């Protein structure tokens, strides 16, 4: 059981051992669900309307 | 006799060129031994340790470590086999991104050992090899026969059944050559076996143990 | 290098198999979260255009 | 005297931590000169051979390569100084997934040369060495002893000034080692000075060459 | 225990001036042991060498070659005694004068064999000592270390039962000594005992062979 | 096996500062045995010659001299155990104000012996070191490698059963040393046995002896 | 050249017993150099090193330490010689009853020297050596490796121009010994002469120093 938290430890210092490819990789991964999301909402509001 | 710990029967290491790097090594240690495993350069000794810590497996014969045949050891259970030996190259494999204190912890987390239960085995093995205090400072900033130092520390870390020496103090001094085989010594005192291989003919020739002389593969003449 | 060592030491392909798949299921949940916040920031921006 | 090709004025180098890893080292080399740079584990004798090859830089003094100060040598220049020096470790630094025609054709490239003319040099390179109708072969099945052997014909293509060699057959057997030796004087011999760094004691005793010892950072004496 | 190759039980050699070359020299060999005889200048090193070849008789004791004694053996006996037994001698005996190829071919011509059998076992010979396509240059041309290597090829041409040595590679750089005892090694592998007498402290310290350690005619300490 | 003149069990030597000069050491030496006690300078090398002589007691363990125990012996009869003993030291205890004969000559008159007697063994024992004709000069204007042989002298007369020599030849050539251990094996052919403690390292390598290599007061491992 | 700190002319030495221990011995040495004196048992290497220390005197030829000649000294100037020599035999001559720091604290006191100007030297030197912490034990509880270690403590007391030892380390460990080398290479860096005469062959075969061979009494050649 102790080991699952070494895990949770070094993923997250990995994630934070460079921020700025981290967060160039967070920020391509949120447009690549943005586009699908908004043309979801389109998708209902015009179903609605 | 009793449990031979190490145990070669007709062992052959033929790699996918087609050359011979063992040709019927047969021995066995018993579980206390101390022995130097010495040959040229082009002898299969850094070849017969690989064989041990199944990093490598036999192409004929068969190895038994402790009471177990591992000459076909399954994948699954080759990460237990390498828990009870321990392992020194000529140079050390630490990891100089980070601190001696983790570097040296990291066995007893491979096997799953309590926070407390780490903190005080690494202190109590950072004092065997005498370099307490040290537990702070990066590998980098070490001296040079001061970080293969910790490599033995690792490897006495939680306690292995064997220290596999592969060429230890190549690159370092004669005054510290001795110094880490009077370590050696200091495990094997206890209950623990080594296979030291070496090179170095004033640190043999000082000693009585049993010495492994490969030659083109072929392991015993004495 | 240090998965190497660890492979070495005598780590089981779960214990390397595990910061990699914590870090992608949380890089994953992440992101999808961050996506969610934006797509709601800018759908409700827009809303000031309809 | 001449023209100096490595000389050093009272030199120092601290590092990050605050320890001097050398300390006064003053001496020069004729074009020409072997010799061997001998010392303990804690003498700077791989930082004295990396102040040379432009690595690491002096704290304190002065540093001449051939007639050029190289002390305080810019970013921009850097590659054009290692290009005349041979560089040879204990542990040889082959590229394993790549033959050892195309790795020992490395420093010919980094220049820029024609392909005949590459396959020229490395030919002759692979043929001082004895390591010829070996180049299609990876280095992995190469014996311990020929993987460095292409260490030192990579380092002898070009045709460097100096060969730097920071404790060769380290790992090498002792009839090995000696073979290793009569290929450097196969270089010393022509135009090449040799700054052989090595804690071997049999060795340098069968020579009658110059001897550097660096005791905690203190040379010669 | 089984059947040793050599074996002395209380030889002496005393010779016409008066003089002790060995005294009370006990020991034996087993088919396939390798060993080394060491000792100072003025024991009876290559007296020991000659006794087992036949070349000179002991004056007191018994020695037992393979099976048979021959302490007093038969002047007519002798010629089929030493065809079992490999001589290589600190300097080479070639015959300068004459081809290498037959200065190698020498022993199968002695006991008699044919034409098309001398071709194929020299060409063997002189192809584990490494020096075929030199079968047809005289031993002046070649190197120092290279005339030594033909004599071992001769010794080892119709498969002699025993190689002694008398301090061979005392005229060879250190670095060609140990190509050598690898050659000497390379044969006792499949059958052959080895005598190899010498003074060379780094090449018998780089081995685990029996060291018999004469002393003024006393033969084994250790 | 039969009665081994040298025996320790479990010896432990724990001086009145609190620290080991000896730990478990055991070990059994036959009657005629020749062996080299190696080690670095902080192993209880001369501790455990002394304890041999009775010089000091074990502070644990036991003792066998001969068939006798002498872990306790009573302080009347060490003199008796020390008449057996044959002591060298690094340096000759010579009393360099008397001369060599007397200088010799003095454990007869320890043991008592007529005049005559005297005459005959110191005579003798000055010959087998080869240093008759020299019985008249002082110790002070013998050379530096000739005043140990009368050291060696004094110890061998009156028929010791164990010479124990402490690092012999230490302030001596090596092509003294060599001489001086030609010496020692010249006794250890008839009765007596010998434990030569060094730190010579090519002095050990070329004899084929039985070695201890005692290591911060652990004995043997080879 | 300069100012030479030893220099020797064609000297000799017969003892009482009409043998000739040194003959014809000519050298000099440089205020800074360190010089190994190697011989076989015969031949004079400690008559010389007693030469030095006015231990002996010459039955022949002419010596001279720094700028002055004691080749027949007055037994009236003998003290100051040895003041500014440093003397460290094979077997340490320390006082058994009496403790570290009052036997390294005996030369300070021979020149005469306040007990604060005593207390602070000796400290200092015992910590050049390593030996701190250790002063206040007796010598018989100290290892065979330390108890030399405060024999050159007390030599280097007092800052002598020139440290001679007669074989040290002969009875250390060859891990001892290169760490009692690199301890006369502290001294020699700053300002002492060192005649270190042995016998060893792995100690002064790692080293570029002089060789001073010495057969039969003729020295160096
Ligand atoms: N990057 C570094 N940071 C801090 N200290 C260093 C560094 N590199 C070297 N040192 C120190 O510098 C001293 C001498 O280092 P080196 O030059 O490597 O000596 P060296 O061990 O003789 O070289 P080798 O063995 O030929 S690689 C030692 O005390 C090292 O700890
Ligand atoms: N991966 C490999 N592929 C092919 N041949 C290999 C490989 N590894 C080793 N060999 C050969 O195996 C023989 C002996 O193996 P080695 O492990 O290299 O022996 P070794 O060099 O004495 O050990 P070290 O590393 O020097 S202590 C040599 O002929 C090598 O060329
Ligand atoms: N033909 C001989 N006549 C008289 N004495 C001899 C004869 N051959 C040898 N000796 C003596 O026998 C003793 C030892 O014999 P050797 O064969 O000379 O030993 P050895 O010198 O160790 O052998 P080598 O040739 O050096 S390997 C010496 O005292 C020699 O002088
Ligand atoms: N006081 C003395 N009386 C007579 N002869 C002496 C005296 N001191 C030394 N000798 C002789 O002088 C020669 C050389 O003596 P040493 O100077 O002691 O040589 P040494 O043995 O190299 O010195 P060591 O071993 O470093 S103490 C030898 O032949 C000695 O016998
Ligand atoms: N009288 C003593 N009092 C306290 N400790 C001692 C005494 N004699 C020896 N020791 C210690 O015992 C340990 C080993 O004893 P030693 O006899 O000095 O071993 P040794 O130095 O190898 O023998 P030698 O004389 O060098 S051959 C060392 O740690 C010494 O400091």
């Amino acid at each position: 059981n102790e080991q699952v938290r070494y895990a949770f430890h070094g993923a997250l210092q990995d994630l934070k051992s460079k921020p700025f490819a981290t967060f160039l990789t967070v920020m391509v991964i949120a447009i690549s669900l943005t586009l699908p999301s908004v043309c979801y909402m389109v998708y209902k509001n015009v179903n609605q309307a | 006799s009793g449990l031979v710990m190490i145990r070669f029967e007709h062992v052959s290491k033929a790699y996918l060129g087609g050359r011979q790097a063992l040709q019927g090594v047969t021995f066995h240690m018993q579980p206390g031994e101390m022995a130097f495993l010495t040959g040229h350069s082009g002898a299969g000794k850094s070849t017969l340790l690989k064989l041990i810590c199944g990093i490598e497996r036999p192409s004929a014969g068969k190895i038994w470590f402790s009471g177990h045949d591992i000459t076909r050891l399954k994948n699954r259970e080759v990460p237990f086999l390498r828990r009870q030996i321990g392992m020194i190259f000529q140079d050390h494999h630490l990891l100089m991104d980070r601190t001696v204190y983790d570097n040296v912890a990291i066995p007893l987390i491979i096997a799953g050992a309590s926070g407390d239960d780490i903190r005080r085995r690494v202190s109590a093995a950072l004092d065997k090899v005498g370099l307490l205090d040290k537990a702070k400072n990066f590998p980098i900033q070490l001296s040079g026969g001061e970080q293969q130092r910790v490599g033995i520390a690792r490897a006495v870390v939680n306690k292995p059944a064997v220290l596999l020496a592969d060429e230890p103090t190549g690159n370092l001094d004669d005054a510290l050559s001795e110094g880490i085989l009077r370590l050696f010594e200091e495990f094997n005192r206890v209950g623990v076996t080594v296979l030291m291989a070496t090179h170095d003919i004033n640190l043999i020739s000082r000693r009585s143990y049993r010495m492994l002389t490969l030659s083109d593969g072929h392991l015993h003449g004495g | 290098d240090s998965i190497n060592v660890q492979k070495l030491i005598g780590a089981t392909d779960g214990f390397i198999l595990r910061p990699f798949l914590y870090g992608g299921a949380l890089l994953g949940f992440s992101g999808a979260l961050l996506s969610l916040i934006l797509s709601e920031i800018l759908v409700l921006r827009l809303s000031s255009a309809v």
